[PDB]
């Protein structure tokens, strides 16, 4: 969780030195650690470990490669998981399909991101909070101005508060556009955001008026 | 006569691609 691969790497050599097979969990987590390090070559190794040790992977362990991939945006190694999934007996759940627009959207893939999206609604599910998120990164990364605005009041159309990313994502796409009008009503949204504390400071640092040393 | 003289690496280390 915290991304401290040398220390996980020191737990598997500890548990192999004591003749400890370890767990197809404690691999999952070690998998985790290498790709919040962006160490692929490392974590490719223990997921083919696993299978050594007869630990065979979980359902987890296809996602924490799926959200390693997803974030370098290598969405030719997420293909790969995807084409291993169906043959697994795996069906597609919601946390595959966030992956998989995130990894297509870093990749640049803006057509086949959408097109997951697309193609999520027609296999039913139910899309969370995140995938709303991760959608609203396609439209912004790609200077959709009106498709953003329409993904934006949704969000707060079912009262759910969006997170601090949502905010911050529309301020790139207005200050893309230059639209200076949107910036300002959309601050002043987080200047008063009673109910959360996050939005508030972060909303008024990037303004600048907590760049003091007693401030920051 | 015949009685005479008593008669697995490399797998699942395979490339991702």
């Amino acid at each position: 969780k915290g991304g401290l691969h040398e220390d996980a790497r020191k737990i598997l050599q500890y548990m192999t030195a004591k003749d400890v097979v370890p767990s197809s969990k404690a691999y999952t987590g070690v998998i985790e650690a290498f790709g919040q390090a962006a160490l692929y070559e490392e974590a490719l190794v223990a997921f083919n470990t696993m299978h050594e040790v007869g630990s065979n992977p979980s359902i987890e362990t296809f996602h924490s490669l799926l959200y390693s991939f997803a974030r370098g945006g290598l969405f030719k190694e997420s293909e790969v998981i995807l084409s291993r999934l169906v043959n697994s007996g795996i069906p597609r759940n919601r946390d595959t399909f966030n992956a998989t627009i995130e990894a297509y959207k870093q990749g640049g893939k803006f057509e086949e991101a959408v097109k997951t999206y697309v193609d999520m609604e027609k296999s039913r599910c139910d899309p969370d909070e995140r995938t709303l998120e991760a959608v609203l990164s396609v439209y912004s990364c790609a200077r959709l101005v009106d498709e953003c605005r329409e993904q934006f009041e949704e969000m707060k159309a079912s009262d759910i508060l969006p997170s601090i990313m949502c905010y911050c994502m529309m301020l790139s796409v207005y200050g893309k556009t230059e639209s200076w009008d949107d910036v300002n009503e959309l601050l002043e949204e987080m200047l008063s955001n009673r109910v959360s504390n996050i939005h508030q400071v972060i909303g008024q640092m990037i303004k600048g008026n907590y760049d003091d040393d007693s401030n920051w | 006569g015949t009685g005479f003289n008593k008669g697995d690496i490399l797998f699942y280390h395979r490339e991702f691609c």
